[PDB]
């Protein structure tokens, strides 16, 4: 019962936040948001590659 | 698997305002 | 400078700290935050208290990052409520809901209502008729029938079945209302209002602030009654997408009203201003929070507001409430947006003085803190900077008498100002000198006209309070 | 404070029993 | 746990001498106080904190 959330340091999703926060535009905090959200599911699809019943998601982060 | 350390990676107007020093020298 | 804490840690650490207050140990609640603080660095310990506190201020909207997460995930967290269901059923972008609804057991965002102006109230309703119905000072609840099981929702989706009943067993109501049912309904939906009852008047206690219809005492005689107004579901068919009219048609053929625990709101067909002017003048004879016009042919819409539903108070219409002057006599500091200076106050009325004397003693009625543009907090507080005194429990100041809510910096009324506060209702309290505080209190002016010595006396609050029942709204309107 | 006992606080450190010392 | 000279203590035992005669001096003396020994710069670890 392998997670992603099992690799994911929380110090990335802190750093995220962090940028999020210290940003003028909705478009930046969009943008990093967005970044740290493809990472997260090009690294599930790596690891649930041969699983078929899948229970992970994002909602660990979200 | 590759790890999670690869796949992060870590018009308008101007405004003017004077300012005169009412002193007795000037 | 470095932490070793992935987000499955953390989750998990925190599951402990709440199901350990569940549970009322609070050693293991300290060995889960000693363990977060052992190993975590400072910016995460930050962002923890801020998870904690539940605000993070991103400045960024939560529709905002469900509209990045996918394009249809705030219509799935307005039925669902329930973020483990968003996350996993719209985990592929390109793969989307066919169709998104009401179902069983999973709450949903209620439909709300918005402020009227009497004036233009029929081109509100599109020129047609119109529900008017009166508005009930309690709950909001929705119940979820499936044979014998029972769940209830609050507004924003927090179960209570636990107060309420999931089983004809035991709880509060379901014992009562489980037989209220017809025969051929076994699945069902409805939405209504959660309210005490008192038998013995036969009438409803209205929950301005007290005898806790949110947590029912076994020994008060009062009951507790399920006001609907709304069903979204009944046999496998789906209300949410048809009109009012037959909503309310539908209504009747669920269950047959047992007056005291369940009821039916009545709704009065209406097509003139003037027929919502009565209406709201009868709800003030009454002493009644005020009334709501729904359009007929107005769909189920979650989490929408002003959508086909209104609603009118006294308090929305200028002119109809009374309005306190009162003296400030302490302040409070504020919290992040407001920081370095006085945001909330204690305000105080005065004691009649003997005859051509001015007051000399005041007594705490109520804390007042919004009202006010942060322009406005500014000058009041560069007014009352220099006259302001640290409070000490200790030796309190003669001047003024305080109950058991103290302010952190009191200031003479020598030297403070009169402030016109308008607020819903009075009502008993047991924090303040006065006996009483306002319902719903707001700064309307600031009055650099009034002296100090112009203040309220008890002897007029008291004739204020006895006048309408505590109601601050006594009057009808008129055209 | 001088010549405070490092066992047990609050009492003087004891000098050790000498004996007959003659002169 | 070095020895300068031949015949002499390392740091180790002199500190163990001084802790079991203190631990002696307590049981003659006052008998209801209180004594711990912990050691730091170790492999394993043993604690309510983990470290
Ligand atoms: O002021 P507000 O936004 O809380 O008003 C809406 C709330 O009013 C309550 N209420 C009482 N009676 C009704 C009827 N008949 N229809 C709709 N809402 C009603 C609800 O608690 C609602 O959230
Ligand atoms: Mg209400």
């Amino acid at each position: 019962s392998q997670t992603v959330a099992s690799h994911v340091p929380f110090a990335d999703l802190c750093s995220t936040l962090e940028r999020i926060q210290k940003s003028k535009g909705r478009a930046e905090k969009i943008r990093h948001f967005r970044e740290f959200l493809d990472s997260w599911r090009k690294f599930h699809d790596a690891l649930h590659k041969n699983h078929k019943d899948v229970t992970d998601s994002f909602y660990p982060a979200m | 698997m590759s790890g999670w350390e690869s796949y992060y990676k870590t018009s308008g107007r101007d405004s003017l305002i004077f300012l005169v020093d009412a002193s007795k020298a000037m | 400078q470095k932490g070793s804490l992935t987000i499955q840690q953390v989750n998990d650490l925190l599951d402990s700290i709440a199901s350990n207050n569940s549970a009322k140990r609070k050693d293991l609640i300290k060995k889960s935050l000693l363990q977060l603080i052992t190993q975590s660095s400072a910016l995460e310990q930050k962002w923890l208290i801020r998870m904690i506190i539940k605000d993070l201020k991103l400045g960024v909207s939560q529709q905002t990052i469900f509209s990045v997460f996918h394009n249809d995930a705030a219509e799935l967290h307005n039925v669902t409520t329930d973020l483990e269901k968003v996350c996993r059923q719209l985990h592929d972008p390109s793969v989307g809901l066919s169709d998104i609804s009401i179902t069983l057991f999973s709450a949903f965002k209620p439909m709300l209502a918005a402020i009227a102006d009497i004036e233009h109230i029929e081109k509100d309703m599109k020129h047609q008729s119109f529900y008017i119905e009166t508005k009930l000072d309690g709950e909001r609840m929705q119940m979820h029938k499936d044979g014998d099981v029972y769940k209830y929702f609050s507004r924003n989706g927090y179960n209570y079945t636990d107060q309420f009943g999931a089983s004809p067993t035991e709880g509060s109501l379901t014992p009562f209302i489980h037989n209220a049912f017809k025969a051929d309904i076994q699945i069902c939906i409805l939405d209504g209002e959660m309210m005490a009852y008192n038998p013995n008047t036969q009438t409803f206690m209205q929950k301005g602030t007290k005898f806790d219809i949110k947590r029912m005492v076994e020994d008060s005689d009062l009951q507790t009654c399920y006001c609907v107004f709304d069903v979204l579901m009944v046999n496998n068919k789906k209300l949410g997408h048809e009109t009012l009219r037959k909503r309310y048609e539908i209504l009747s053929s669920i269950f047959t009203p047992i007056p005291g625990r369940i009821e039916i709101v009545q709704k009065t067909q209406a097509h003139t201003k003037n027929e919502v002017i009565d209406a709201l003048n009868e709800a003030i004879d009454k002493r009644e929070e005020g009334i709501m016009v729904k359009q007929p042919l107005s769909i189920y819409k979650p989490d929408k507001r002003g959508e086909g539903w209104l609603k009118i108070k006294p308090e929305y219409v200028s002119g109809l409430m009374d309005e306190l002057d009162i003296l400030i006599v302490g302040g409070y500091w504020g919290k992040g947006s407001r920081g370095g200076m006085m945001s909330h106050f204690l305000c105080a009325v005065a004691e009649k003085p003997p005859p051509g004397e001015k007051p000399s003693v005041f007594h705490t009625l109520s804390r007042v803190g919004s009202g006010c543009t942060m322009k406005e907090l500014y000058d009041l507080g560069l007014k009352l900077a220099k006259y302001w005194k640290p409070f000490h429990r200790k030796a309190p100041p003669s001047s003024i008498l305080c109950g058991t809510e103290k302010p952190e910096v009191y200031i003479e009324p020598c030297n403070s100002v009169i402030v016109q506060i308008k607020a819903a209702e009075i009502v008993p309290s047991d924090m303040y000198k006065t006996g009483c505080t306002l319902r719903f209190p707001r700064i309307e002016k600031i009055r650099d006209d009034k002296e100090w010595h112009e203040c309220m006396t008890l002897d007029d609050l008291e004739q204020l309070r006895g006048k309408a029942s505590g109601k601050l709204a006594s009057k009808h309107l008129y055209i | 404070c001088p010549g405070e006992s490092l066992i047990n606080p609050g009492f003087k450190s004891k000098k050790p029993a000498g004996g007959v010392d003659f002169d | 746990f070095e020895s300068q000279s031949e015949d002499e203590l390392t740091p180790f035992d002199m500190s163990i001498q001084c802790i079991q005669s203190v631990y002696i001096s307590k049981i003659i003396s006052s008998d209801r106080d209180l004594l711990a020994v912990v050691f730091y710069g170790t492999e394993k670890d043993k604690n309510s904190v983990n470290f």
